[PDB]
């Protein structure tokens, strides 16, 4: 247009990392040029500018909570393994990868109450190791009571929390990892919650409230301060993800308007990844692909997680199908650190670059401290010892109601390694 | 009395006319109740707004306040019976521990209306000779004064 | 002729297959599988809880099926 080389603006250090999708995880700002490169436990699939990541670990399986069970399907082997049966109205799930550094890991899923009958919200231990009905499993319900309609659930690994939502109690309600404190951190101006999913390195959690006023909300994991990303053509947001090595970008899906797009985690940047998913009702992503759930025909699909390429079928569940939840190592980063430094007498929620002490519902801080409580202080309940046979064995319980494994002529050892 | 139904007319106000040309009164219209057969009463119904002393279920069901935790789950979506650690309780009522309302007469009769029966446990015995059970009735660990007929009388009542 | 209800209330079913001295019926409405003693007696027992897309239920099997009866065919017809 000029020959103004120089016209106050001239060609210079360009922060490509600006422009949405330069780098799958992690662009580095050069002079009229970017940095692609991976993270930790990721490997350049390419050469480095755009490199692709792949994780540096077993394969990744997508955990698929059907109506009465919930089985994880190995997206490399593509089969189906099933982990849990025999249960009824299950909404939502989530896992705390190992908390115990045992092979196995911690599942926490959603039992929605029909009629006189509450709800409740079940974990129990999924074996990162290929192991279907061989091993028992015991579901242990987490004794939560008035639990009408668990939607959505998350978990905050780094502070040891679960944090979950109810349509009908239209309250985000927090909780201890074995239920001990449950807190009403939000528990107003919510109209039909959704979805929600916590960052720990942000110290924010984001909700979305399908109901007559669809918001995104981004208030702090504490709860101390809230606020609305977004207001405008949200339809009903079901479904949310955070793309934590990559910007820690926000993801929905809308129902209603039939169309998936994101945000930043101020909700400036909006953009739309793809429209006409049929209906999605739950996302994830993992390395470069978002994945999403037509509920009508309880469907897989895939795409690129910047918008390009194009939806790929992979599978078809039953209708029941309610949520997909990549099941991998390196989707829920771990290595973020604890700021809580044991002050807080019951519960320690977290907030943005701190920690702040919090009090279990229906009790106070005693007056002149912020650190003690009124309530008195619940023992810790863990899980029972879970069943490890590891290569298909087959675990029994002893006299001791111990479970030990029936291993296989393939492999040896306590555990059947 | 029914043949002239057909030709029978209803009254221009507070009046609700059926598909069966049955004339009911309009504040029977969305009691929910079939006022008339044929469900023309309760065919289209927007929920009412419930008043001072209602409690709204999510059912969109209004029922009195003082059902809240009932301890009998009257809405039948169950949402009357939450928080009930967090509701205190109307000032005619005695909050059993677990939460729930129920009538101060019914606490020490003898009558564990509350489930965790603390209704009858938190107070001494009903006559200062020892002992709970008046006319020779049988007195659990839950104080509770099964009759003496009913005393190890089948199920475990208390 | 004899005309007899062997079970009742047995959640919309939508198919059946006789095998030993059990019946087995779909509910297609949660798509239950429920079996229950050919003649009448006993009582219902869920057996399987597949996807509402269940809509028949057949017993694979080799005596389900009387291969024994012959073929009084004689290659006569043309087609
Ligand atoms: C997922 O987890 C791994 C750790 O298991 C994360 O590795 C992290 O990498 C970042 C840099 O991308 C580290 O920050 C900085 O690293 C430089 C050296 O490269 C150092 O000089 C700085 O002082 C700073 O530590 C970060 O510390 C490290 N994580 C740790 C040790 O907690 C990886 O980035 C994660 N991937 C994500 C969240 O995308
Ligand atoms: C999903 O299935 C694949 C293929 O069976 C598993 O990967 C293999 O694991 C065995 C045992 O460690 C190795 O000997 C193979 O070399 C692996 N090969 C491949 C192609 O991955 C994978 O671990 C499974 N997913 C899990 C367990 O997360």
């Amino acid at each position: 247009f000029e020959t103004n080389v120089f016209d106050r603006t001239s060609c210079l250090d360009i922060n490509e990392c600006e422009q949405f999708g330069t780098c799958p995880q992690h662009c580095r700002n050069t002079k009229g040029s970017y940095e692609c490169v991976c993270a930790d436990g990721f490997t350049s699939m390419s050469d480095r500018p755009g490199k692709r990541c792949a994780a540096e670990g077993s394969s990744p399986l997508l955990l698929l909570p059907d109506n009465v069970r919930i089985r994880k399907y190995n997206l490399s082997s593509e089969r189906f393994s099933e982990y849990l049966q025999d249960e009824e109205y299950i909404q939502a799930v989530d896992y705390d990868w190992d908390p115990k550094d045992i092979g196995l890991s911690v599942v926490y899923y959603t039992v929605r109450g029909e009629g006189s009958r509450f709800g409740a919200i079940k974990r129990a231990y999924i074996p990162n190791f290929e192991s279907g009905r061989n091993n028992l499993v015991q579901e242990v319900d987490l004794k939560l009571k008035y639990v009408m309609q668990p939607d959505g659930i998350a978990v905050d690994w780094v502070g040891r929390h679960i944090y979950w939502s109810d349509v009908k109690n239209k309250r985000i309600e927090v909780a201890k990892l074995d239920g001990r404190y449950r807190k009403w951190l939000i528990s107003t101006d919510l109209d039909q919650p959704a979805a929600i999913a916590v960052n720990p390195k942000l110290g924010l959690m984001f909700w979305t409230d399908w109901g007559k006023e669809p918001k995104i909300e981004s208030a702090w994991m504490n709860g101390e301060d809230r606020n609305i990303l977004v207001f405008e053509d949200l339809g009903w947001p079901t479904g949310l993800s955070i793309d934590y090595l990559n910007n820690d970008r926000i993801y929905w899906s809308d129902f209603k308007e039939d169309v998936i797009e994101t945000i930043k985690y101020d909700g400036t940047d909006r953009r739309v990844i793809a429209k006409e998913a049929m209906n999605p009702y739950s996302l994830d992503i993992f390395e470069d692909q978002l994945y999403w759930i037509s509920k009508e025909k309880g469907e897989v699909w895939k795409q690129n997680k910047f918008g390009q390429g194009k939806k790929e079928k992979t599978l078809v569940v039953n209708p029941w199908l309610t949520q997909v939840r990549i099941f991998h190592q390196l989707r829920y980063n771990k290595s973020v650190p604890n700021l809580c430094k044991q002050i807080c007498s019951h519960l320690c929620l977290l907030r943005p670059g701190g920690y702040s002490c919090a009090c279990p519902q229906g009790s106070s801080f005693i007056e002149g401290s912020t650190t003690e409580c009124d309530a008195a202080i619940e023992l810790p309940i863990n899980l029972p010892p879970p069943c490890r046979c590891m290569h298909g064995g087959n675990c029994y319980f002893d006299e001791t109601d111990l479970p030990k494994c029936k291993c296989p002529s393939g492999y040896t050892g306590k555990y059947c390694e | 009395d029914e043949q002239g139904c057909e030709e029978r007319t209803c009254h221009p106000v507070g009046d609700f006319r059926c598909k069966n040309h049955h004339c009911i009164p309009l504040r029977w219209q969305c009691d929910g109740q079939n006022d008339c057969g044929d469900n023309s009463d309760e065919e289209n119904c927007a929920p009412r707004e419930c008043t001072e002393s209602e409690f709204r279920c999510v059912n969109q069901q209004c029922i009195p306040s003082r059902w809240i935790c009932d301890h009998y789950n009257d809405c039948g979506d169950n949402s009357d019976e939450r928080d009930c650690e967090m509701r205190t309780c109307h000032p005619e009522y005695f909050q059993c521990t677990s939460g729930h309302c129920v009538h101060s007469e019914l606490k020490c009769d003898g009558s564990a209306d509350c489930l965790d029966a603390s209704d009858e446990a938190d107070c001494p015995t009903r006559f200062p000779d020892g002992a709970y059970c008046q006319a020779t009735m049988f007195e659990c660990k839950n104080h509770v004064c099964i009759p003496p007929y009913w005393k190890c009388d089948g199920d475990d009542d208390c």
